[PDB]
RNA sequence: GUGAAAGCGUGGCCUAACGAUCCUUUAGACCUUCGGAAUUCGAAGCUAGAGGUGUCAGAAAAGUUACCACAGGGAUAACU
RNA sequence: CCCGUCUUGAAACACGGACCAAGGAGUCUGACAUGUGUGCGAGUCAACGGGCGAGUAAACCCGUAAGGCGUAAGGAAGCUGAUUGGUGGGAUCCCCCUGAGGGGUGCACCGCCGACCGACCUUGAUCUUCUGAGAAGGGUUCGAGUGUGAGCAUACCUGUCG
RNA sequence: GCGACCCCAGGUCAGGCGGGAUUACCCGCUGAGUUUAAGCAUAUCAAUAAGCGGAGGAAAAGAAACUUACAAGGAUUCCCCUAGUAACGGCGAGCGAACCGGGAACAGCCCAGCCUUAGAAUCGGGCGGCUCCGUCGUCCGAAUUGUAGUCUGGAGAAGCGUCCUCAGCGGCGGACCGGGCCCAAGUCCCCUGGAAGGGGGCGCCGGAGAGGGUGAGAGCCCCGUCGUGCCCGGACCCUGUCGCACCACGAGGCGCUGUCUACGAGUCGGGUUGUUUGGGAAUGCAGCCCAAAUCGGGCGGUGAAUUCCGUCCAAGGCUAAAU
């Protein structure tokens, strides 16, 4: 038979987050990369990194 | 059609600008034909004559029923503008016919 | 987000939150705006007064550009001047800045609020209210008309 | 229908699902149009990629008459004033619009200067290699004969700076609101006043 | 209006005797609009009434089926 | 006493159900609304498109008088368009005093009453191009108004509607 | 009776054209009801499904009888916006465009009519030759009830002089599209196992750690993958360069000139009927009736007369791109 509520291509796939929020997210990520505790917490092996 | 006063309201309103006459165009003489075309149409009128309703209009103009002649013209042609132009044409034909 | 939809919390509860007695039938009150005068009369009168009927004159082929008339108030006029020009205004009291509101996308000047104290301004606009002109004049300014 | 809500007016009673236009090809359309422009630029090299020169025209209606934009093509009157025959203009990157009228001197003069500026920085290669004819350049075909990308005579706004004037007693006494009310009144009574004046002539 | 006057009178001594939208029609305002600009007709608006919905919060509406059909109802007849 | 179900009432002499496996029902989308999270804020939004770019359907950049919503309302319309708060309670803080105390401070919110803009009505010194201007002075009228903005984008639940 | 022309007939006459198929998109016609309105008839579903036709890689549309009322825009198409707006609607349910503005693309043109009359200057067919998508010669036809040139309103004809512009093919290369071929590094040692492609050890390639195959998780066993190099072909378009040729008689451009200055009819328009549209004293379309004009005609979203103003030039035709 026919499935319930058949999936349609015009589902709203995409999202447009405001540009200023996207820039906010990038800046936070860049700042987090300079914190060794956060970099280690994400699973990176930076035990021999000079700085 | 005076130059604009420079105010946004009132008569002759609008932004101040130096107006100039539009350059002449060939289409300005639309509705005018050559002398030959007038000659051809005049000759064909003699050969063809007048239509039955045109004969009715001129008969009314002979008895002086100008108002009724115009109403017949409007019923036939359709518009008042064309009806009164047609009546004047019939009057011109009759005017120079009684003088001959 | 399907996992937050409350129907998921209602799995295993038979009626899916729509009751055993009343049930969830197709259109038990008609579709859309049906019965606006008959069985939804109270709803329309209580929440939508004026809904039914006709008022005013028709306007065939009404173009909105003819009616374009953005307005700016007196209190907002000073904010249009650039900051560097504001300093010049306070540096020489003999002259006054010329604020052409049309250059900032405004046609008419309304008269809400007050102008900066001790600062004459020459306002250039298509239209102006009488209160706006009075406030400009009493501050030492003047009004010029344009189009 | 229930509660206090805006009256719904969804236009979804036809077979709308058969007329849905998706935009999943939007990135592909951008790619295809960019490729077409890139291909066109090489075809017309060294002619500018911006295309033909367009005139400056005013926006239409009261809402947009304060701005200027690119029009279709230069009017015949503008071309004649600039001394460029209309049949030659399209062959040297000048758009021609035989329909546009010129109601004012300012509009005519603005585009005439635009044409002269364009001709100042226009390099025309000869039709045949060696022999050089009128209108062609000489020694400039190699110096600065490059394909210009983007606009070369942009149509932009030049907002005037705030000017500080001296307030004269004449301007202080001017009654702007009174002027507007008087002008409005004279406009809507123009017909009635002209009527009685004509009727007075009949009596007199 | 009435009474000398206080005062009384916004229908009937009090408790019933009546009617939306749209449309039509009338009254009123040296009123507004017909959007290229005018004049006069015509039309369209604004305010207050009238023409009615008695199933009276107001669809425009005759039967028959023993040839019958469907969704239901023990919310409801024909047994115990 | 047999579960499920409609029901005032089911173990019912009310209906479904012999048994097992697997499949099997509030979803997607448009509009709007309240609430909450986030960004910015009298602004906000990269949305058509362009410039590009992980050799790339992503990400990144672009709003020059673009546009949407907001920033001003009232009126059928012609049109006109906010003179910029008083008071009773009240959070917090400050001082005195150590009382269910007395002063200063008075945000948010609520009650009460003015003023301002507009429809309608009313009013008119003094002027004017005769129909407009407006010194003063208004109203048991009316408004989804003003009296130092709060919006815009976005995410999701719930609700109405197609 | 013999001839010319006209109309028609026959032909297995010589040489051509047409039918049918396909459905995603496209063009024309025809055309419902379920449904919604909590009933129902206008309405809505829908100018949709079904039905009947016709095309192409796109189709259709297209160079204003336009928008607008502004300081004006300027063929068509398409996107955003306009806007769920003006409007329409048992003004109920519902329905609903357009202009401006911002963008994608961009391209303009051809006829009919007065104008060879010292020459039908035009075209087809048969036959023949050549450098063969054509061209030349010759013959027979078409055509004066008009072929070719000139002209298309933006103009133009004619006259005058400024003395500006205009005449081909070929060789090579690039660009473009398609294909073919070669080309990196372990299968080293131990253990488990039917099998190592697994674990441990020791190495290597990497502009190639996409993917697949091979007896289990394989960059290095195999095909490929990355990046060059080499080779072959198709389009004849665009473009660079070289060689040869290069007659301005004529035509065009520019300037001036008294004069001339031809533009689509049972069509426009009007009445009426039906249908359709947001189009409302009537948006388009169609039937029937009436039936134009040439200093004129159409439009300017309320019917009508009068005075102006703005605007365009229908009743013939072609046309790439954005979709
Ligand atoms: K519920
Ligand atoms: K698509
Ligand atoms: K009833
Ligand atoms: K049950
Ligand atoms: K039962
Ligand atoms: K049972
Ligand atoms: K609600
Ligand atoms: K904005
Ligand atoms: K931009
Ligand atoms: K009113
Ligand atoms: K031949
Ligand atoms: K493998
Ligand atoms: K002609
Ligand atoms: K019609
Ligand atoms: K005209
Ligand atoms: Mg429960
Ligand atoms: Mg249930
Ligand atoms: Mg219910
Ligand atoms: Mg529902
Ligand atoms: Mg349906
Ligand atoms: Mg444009
Ligand atoms: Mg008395
Ligand atoms: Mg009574
Ligand atoms: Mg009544
Ligand atoms: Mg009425
Ligand atoms: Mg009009
Ligand atoms: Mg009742
Ligand atoms: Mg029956
Ligand atoms: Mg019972
Ligand atoms: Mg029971
Ligand atoms: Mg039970
Ligand atoms: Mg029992
Ligand atoms: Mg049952
Ligand atoms: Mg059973
Ligand atoms: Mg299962
Ligand atoms: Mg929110
Ligand atoms: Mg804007
Ligand atoms: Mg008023
Ligand atoms: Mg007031
Ligand atoms: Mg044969
Ligand atoms: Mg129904
Ligand atoms: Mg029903
Ligand atoms: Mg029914
Ligand atoms: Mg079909
Ligand atoms: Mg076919
Ligand atoms: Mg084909
Ligand atoms: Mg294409
Ligand atoms: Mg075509
Ligand atoms: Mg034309
Ligand atoms: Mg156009
Ligand atoms: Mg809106
Ligand atoms: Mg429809
Ligand atoms: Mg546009
Ligand atoms: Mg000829
Ligand atoms: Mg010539
Ligand atoms: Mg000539
Ligand atoms: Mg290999
Ligand atoms: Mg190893
Ligand atoms: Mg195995
Ligand atoms: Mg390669
Ligand atoms: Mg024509
Ligand atoms: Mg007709
Ligand atoms: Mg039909
Ligand atoms: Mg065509």
């Amino acid at each position: 038979g026919r499935m319930f509520a058949p999936t349609q291509t015009w589902r709203r796939w995409h999202r447009k987050i405001p540009v200023n929020q996207k820039r906010y997210a990038v800046a936070s990520a860049i700042a987090a990369s300079s914190v060794p505790s956060l970099v280690l917490a994400r699973g990176h092996r930076i035990e021999s990194v000079p700085e | 059609k005076q130059p604009n006063t420079g105010i946004s309201v009132g008569l002759n309103k609008g932004h101040v600008v130096t107006k100039k006459e539009l350059a002449p165009r060939p289409s300005d003489r639309k509705g005018k034909t050559s002398k030959r075309i007038h000659f051809v149409r005049s000759l064909i009128r003699e050969v063809a004559g007048f239509a039955p309703y045109e004969k009715r209009i001129t008969e009314l103009l002979k008895v002086g029923k100008d108002k009724r002649a115009l109403k017949v013209a409007k019923r036939k042609l359709g518009t008042h503008k064309r009806a009164k132009k047609k009546r004047e044409e019939m009057s011109s034909v009759l005017r120079k016919m009684r003088a001959t | 987000t399907t996992r937050f939809k409350k129907n998921r919390k209602k799995r295993g509860h038979v009626s899916a939150g729509h009751g055993r007695i009343g049930k969830h039938r197709k259109h038990p009150g008609g579709r859309g705006n049906a019965g606006g005068m008959h069985h939804h009369r109270i709803l329309f009168d209580k929440y939508h007064p004026g809904y039914f009927g006709k008022v005013g004159m028709r306007y065939f082929h009404k173009l909105r550009n003819k009616f374009y008339c953005p307005t700016v108030n007196i209190d907002t006029l000073w904010s249009l001047v650039p900051q560097e020009v504001k300093d010049k205004a306070a540096a020489n009291k003999g002259t006054a800045p010329l604020i052409d509101v049309t250059q900032f996308g405004y046609f008419k000047v309304l008269g809400k609020g007050v102008l900066p104290t001790g600062q004459p301004v020459v306002v250039k606009a298509k239209l102006i209210s009488k209160n706006a002109e009075k406030k400009i004049k009493e501050n030492g300014g003047a009004v010029v008309l344009t189009a | 229908m229930k509660h206090n809500n805006v009256i719904p007016n969804g236009h979804f009673k036809k077979h709308w699902q058969n007329y849905v236009r998706t935009w999943f090809n939007q990135p592909a359309r951008k790619t295809r149009r960019r490729a077409a422009r890139q291909k066109k630029a090489a075809t017309i090299f060294p002619r500018p990629t911006a295309g033909s020169l367009r005139p400056i025209v005013h926006g239409q209606t009261l809402k947009y008459n304060m701005k200027v934009r690119a029009g279709r093509g230069f009017s015949l009157e503008e071309l004649k004033a600039a001394g460029i025959p209309k049949k030659l203009a399209p062959t040297i990157g000048i758009a021609v619009d035989h329909r546009r009228r010129n109601r004012s001197l300012e509009g005519l003069q603005t585009n005439v200067q635009r044409l002269k500026t364009y001709k100042a920085k226009l390099v025309i290669f000869p039709r045949r290699a060696k022999k050089v004819k009128a209108g062609d350049s000489s020694a400039e075909e190699l110096a600065n004969a490059t394909q210009v990308q983007g606009p070369y005579l942009p149509i932009v706004r030049d907002q005037p700076a705030i000017e500080l004037v001296k307030i004269t007693d004449e301007m202080k006494s001017f009654k702007a609101y009174g002027k507007l009310r008087i002008e409005r009144t004279n406009a809507r009574h123009f017909g009635a006043r002209l009527k009685r004046a004509a009727e007075a002539e009949k009596e007199e």
